[PDB]
């Protein structure tokens, strides 16, 4: 659904430029007090266009967090298979730079689990506000 | 899309069955292959317990000695801990009291612990009887279950009891 998320970013650009073309009109029709007929019609569109923007943002939030979760999991799954192959080689066979290379691979692996944990922590603070 | 998030932790010696117990709970399968955990991992499974949606974040520690300073950083903020031994391995049951002292030196004060005697399908290699796992956890004031990740004995029961003991404590 990668082609959906790029389409929703331009759908959001269609929404808030229509919403910017509505809010200056609805301010001018209220401050001058011009037409009460097109003031009822502009308020039900602007309430629709704000609630359509809010439903499009929170679906774009849950698609962006799922895309980051999929990318961090496949980077974790790759780096774990590289580390399993490195740690199966004995200590005396590799060089001293290659032993400190696999320590950095281990630190990067703990960093990826903490990044995946941060997506869990961020989704926990998002749902209690929603 | 859920109600509450509970942080769980699995600790114990290498080879007792920590990853296999989590793989049974989160994906309903069993691996025969010893694939040792490197550092630290977690798995998510969202359950339906008592009409309520509970996501479980269950951290899986590497039991080897070379990863033990990484796994000590994950004790704080665990809401529930499984201490796993192997019922076919006398020394891993003996090491549970070292893991008890590793919990109480690093974890939170109110964390709910539970001892799992894993590999309870392997009767002909049993070195630790079921009565001795029952008396040790009753001594610690702690629930006990004999599990088998291979035979799917009491795995889902262990996690759903540990989340029931968390959710009753919120009430
Ligand atoms: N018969 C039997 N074998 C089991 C059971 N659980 C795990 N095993 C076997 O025991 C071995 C170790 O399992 P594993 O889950 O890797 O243990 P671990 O505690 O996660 N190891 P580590 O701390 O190094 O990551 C594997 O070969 C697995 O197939 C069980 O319930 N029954
Ligand atoms: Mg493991």
């Amino acid at each position: 659904v990668v082609g959906e998320l790029a389409a929703l970013e331009n759908e959001q650009k269609q929404i808030d430029t229509r919403a910017a073309l509505v809010e200056k009109r609805l301010r001018y029709l209220m401050d001058t007090g011009r037409n009460t007929e097109e003031e009822e019609a502009m308020m039900q569109e602007w309430a629709m266009l704000v609630n359509k923007k809010n439903a499009l943002i929170r679906r774009m939030n849950q698609l962006s967090l799922l895309e980051k979760e999929h990318d961090l999991e496949r980077r974790y799954e790759l780096l774990n298979r590289e580390l399993r192959a490195m740690l199966a080689i004995e200590d005396w066979q590799k060089t001293e730079a290659q032993k400190r290379r696999e320590q950095l691979l281990l630190d990067e692996l703990v960093a990826l689990v903490n990044k995946r944990d941060a997506l869990v922590r961020d989704l926990d603070a998002q749902e209690k506000q929603a | 899309t859920y109600d509450y998030l509970f942080k769980l932790l699995l600790i114990g010696d290498s080879g007792v069955g920590k990853t296999c117990v989590l793989f049974r709970f989160s994906e309903d399968a069993f691996n025969s292959t010893f694939i040792s955990t490197i550092g630290i991992d977690f798995k998510i499974r969202t359950i339906e317990l008592d009409g309520k949606r509970i996501k479980l974040q269950i951290w899986d520690t590497a039991g080897q000695e070379r990863f033990r300073t990484i796994t000590t950083a994950y004790y704080r903020g665990a809401m529930g801990i499984m201490l796993v031994y192997d019922i076919t391995n006398e020394k891993s049951f003996d090491n549970i009291r070292n893991w008890i002292r590793n919990i109480e030196e690093h974890a939170s004060a109110d964390v709910e612990k539970m001892i799992l005697g894993n590999k309870c399908d392997v009767n002909d290699k049993r070195q630790v009887s079921k009565e001795r796992g029952e008396k040790l956890a009753l001594d610690y004031g702690i629930k006990f279950m004999e599990t088998s990740a291979k035979a799917n004995i009491n795995v889902e029961n262990a996690f759903f009891t540990l989340a029931r003991d968390i959710k009753a404590k919120m009430d």
